[PDB]
């Protein structure tokens, strides 16, 4: 009926828009910190990684939502 | 520049199957699989060469990786960075490899019988990464490597981490563990959301316009490719290290 | 389905019991003893 | 009807967006700290730790509602 | 008329995007004051816990109202 | 019709998302105070109390109408 | 029909979100310079509750319509 | 037909769906430059109530042509 | 069972004979006159609690007039007073003083568009008076070009009152509404502090219209 | 029908919250600046009602466009 | 029949509500970094120009869009 | 009834909502750093074009695809 | 109908907006590292090349869907 | 009836007024 | 019925509301009190 | 089919944009490796 297509395009946009400003501001405050200290820089850039790997998960679930409407 | 002609049409799906079923049901993806694995083991075979301290010879570069990687690991934690060393390389390469050959000439297309009938031209391609089988189980070896893990560690303390959390009151108790068991799905799912969606770039923004659009897309493609394989192993050893921590 | 995803995660294991028993764990001794020769 | 598939649309993306931006403010905050101050470091990741679960927590709220929908 | 699971949906996300960035700046500030004044976190995480305790239980209603649904 | 379940779960989600966020910037304004120096602690909770009685009306302001249209 | 009881739910919902982070961000100014300087305390607390004066108003523009629209 | 009753609604909850977040960012940087410099003052408030009037001014469109159209 | 209503009257018509609104007010006025004869026969030289209410809070809101417009606070010292010791003292006889709407067998209107017009008549009169031409100034000037919505900020001061009005309808008939609907699900007032809420948000209102009529005869003065 | 009232809704909303916010956020700033040194007041002066006029610039399209669909 | 008057009214409104918010930072940061230190006023201008100029070309396509579809 | 129509309008609004939110900080934070001081000079330049170019290429989707529409 | 080409134009720039606005605080961050401590030039590179590349891989999901929608 | 109120509460005020005055003398 | 519940709701809030201010507000009301002092 | 020719083109034209500038980034690191066997003596 077509509006299985505009599920998943709201699907996919709500997760695009939700982790978008949040990796935005998580390589900010990692270049921040970067900028801050050089020598700590490595456990920090270990740590920005999982709070990148979380907004990831989230997008992914909004995309693959869109794909089991879909199929 | 123009683009004159080659753009015939757009076709894209969940996984392709492969042969063998009857002696063992094959999908395209096992073979692809195969193929990476068969790859990995000649990379690391030609890296050993005659192994006597050779200095550069490509090895040397495999051996940049490898301590690159085993630095990061003992950056994150020390605890387990010798035993799941070999767990964490396993993802490494692999993942980098089912990344790699999704920009063979004609991999959305290999396997393919032929527009004209495509009967049971199932593609002989299936990019392993881009199936849910093989990240889904990557996923659940993962997490139970990390339960079991955090059990023989500190097993009392990997129930208490929730239970024993804060008994009194609420508690991570029924929250972290359930953040840990959709992270392992969150793991399966990502894998599956990559390699997919760009073999699908691949597949439809190429579709029009197939000159400098898929180039870019495809360096974008395989930087993401890239940046999840080394994310999703250094992921792994977060995980353990926050069930250890 | 679920047996292709058995057989995946059987294959998996088998390569990374394959590349443990050489792929970098061949690198590994070779990585200690350069460790050790640092010394 | 496709009532259901944009109900599960609209569950997954309107509880997918307010925990990225969580995480994202959570991280950011945690980066800059463990930067001018790396210490605390696991005393206060932590604490970003648990910030994490309970952001978290509202996004398998929705993404459990969006698999109820959908079943 | 399945009007029923969108508005589950809706409520559901919609009222989880909130607490979610709210729970992302409380620890924000309080990885911030950590950093400078960790010995406060009797009181300080206190504040924490009490401003995190308004937060879900306002999103709690919405879930609610999730079940209500089910009334 | 279930168009009435529709609007009290868009009134709750919106009524949610405004204040969600506002007693967050609430307690955050008042930690990053706290944490720069906790000396005027009780003003600055007092303060906090209020931004959290003027975001609670809010709420309640977004609240009050779901059951009212059930009604 | 129920299209007026969800005009209600959009006229009272909407106009809360930015009121609602109003509310956090006046206060969150007027803490931190309260703590950066106590001596200025009586103005800023005026300089605080002008600006309710104003903000509040606006989830009151919700508020009334949706009163007004609810009869 | 309501639907001039949801336009009514949409058009008064977007009027004032944020105007006192805008001054809430005002009223924190006049507080903020208060304590930085307590000399200064009157000409931070003349610019103060400048841009109060300025930002108003939409709200205040908003709810005029809300009247206009529910009557 | 939610029976929640709307008690809008007409001011310039004559009273309803059940006068809901006004008998409230009679009723808060009432009290407010037994509180003062109980500490103006009975008024000591250091009275506690008598003396206390002059003293934490005429006193406080002078001071606090004089902190924020000295002077200027002494010209409409009453016009605050009139709006404090009232609208908080109908609230708090609004909060189900009893009958609470249920089982008797500043929400009005026009009453807080009437106090609206009278905040208007501070501008009206009070307004600008050291200027006269004050409401004129910044306004389609030679420097209009920069004072483009000077007027329209004149015209915002034309509803900043009416506004005001409106939070004084607003949340006072909002509280009554929530104490109704947990009367009608959910008794017992609520898991929260429901009524102490609910007194709390009127006292912080009046008190928010008081600053706020202050703040808009200050922000007349310059 | 009343879709025309929905597109002066639309237009009198969508494009008011953004200017209206950008008026705060210029003047906000124009005020720690001057905050900060007030011998640059003079151009501040210059830069405030020039941003004031653009971002009003913008505001306005919303508006008169409602007028022509008013017509 | 009224979808093209709708169409053009969320196309000025969400063509405003970028730059709008855009142009807010704009202003703010210039006058920001332009009360910091004088002579580089002239480079900041420059800078100023260019975010007008970037601003309003998104902003005038949003116009020109609704203005063909008003033919 | 016009669906073209408001799909146009709303790809173009949506596509260019991105770009000012996203240059005006852009140019917030080389504009600062630069007053701080001029020795990145051309430097930072250079840093900015190329990033607000990315969001230029959303915007052109913003338009081909409602042009591609529109013809 | 044209209903998939609405799924089409709120996908395309529901994606975009993500990104869009990701990116800014991105380079913004970048650039303040820039101004303080510039040493982490190579580092920042690398840093906002990859945190601008999850965000063009959002953005391209949204793309390559709405394409999928317009297939 | 807010002008009756009114007055009778600035005369009550005043007396209040005069005690304070008096009081703070 | 309803009056009955909102009495006893009334009652409990007063009851309350005394029990947790008795200390508080007195405390501040006798502390301007003795404020004047001398 | 021709999607495989393009894709093989496309392919092969990325490959010698990418080499043009790896050519730089594996020398630097081959010679990072030599310098570090070298240290070893």
């Amino acid at each position: 009926e077509g509006l299985n297509l505009v599920a998943t395009a709201l699907a996919v946009g709500l997760g695009a828009i939700g982790p978008g400003v949040g990796i935005g501001i998580i390589v900010s405050g990692a270049v921040q910190a970067i900028g801050r200290n050089p020598e700590i820089e490595n456990r920090v850039v270990t740590y920005m990684f999982i709070g990148i790997a979380f907004t990831e998960a989230l997008a992914i679930f909004g995309l693959v939502i869109a794909f089991l409407i879909g199929f | 520049f123009f683009l004159y002609t080659g753009p015939p049409h757009v076709e894209v799906a969940a996984e392709v199957i492969f042969d063998g079923i009857p002696g063992f049901p094959i999908t395209n993806s096992f073979v692809v699989a195969i193929i990476i694995d068969i790859f990995v083991i000649a990379l690391a075979v030609a890296a050993t060469r005659n192994l006597q301290m050779v200095p550069r010879g490509l090895q040397n570069v495999m051996e940049f990786i490898l301590e690159s990687l085993y630095n990061l690991f003992r950056n994150i934690n020390a605890k387990y960075v010798a035993t799941a060393f070999p767990l964490v390389a396993t993802i490494f390469l692999f993942v980098l490899f089912g990344n790699w050959f999704g920009l063979l000439p004609g991999v959305g297309s290999i396997g393919v019988c032929c527009a004209a009938q495509g009967k049971k031209l199932v593609p002989l391609f299936r990019a392993p990464a881009a199936d849910l089988n093989f990240t889904f189980a990557i996923a659940v070896i993962s997490f139970v490597f990390i339960e079991y893990w955090g059990f023989r560690a500190l097993g009392p303390g990997y129930l208490k981490k929730f239970f024993n959390t804060n008994g009194i009151m609420s508690f991570v108790g029924i929250i972290e563990f359930i953040s840990e068991l959709v992270k392992p799905f969150a793991l399966a799912f990502r894998l599956f959301g990559n390699i997919f969606a760009g073999e699908v770039l691949l597949v439809v923004m190429a579709f029009l316009v197939p000159l400098l659009l898929p180039l870019p897309f495809y360096g974008f493609e395989v930087f993401v490719g890239f940046i999840q394989a080394l994310i999703f192993a250094l992921l792994t050893y977060a995980f353990l290290n926050i069930a250890v921590t | 389905n679920p047996t292709l995803f058995i057989a995946q995660l059987i294959n998996f294991l088998l390569l990374i019991f394959i590349l443990r028993a050489l792929l970098y764990r061949p690198v590994m001794n070779l990585l200690n003893e350069r460790t050790r020769r640092i010394e």
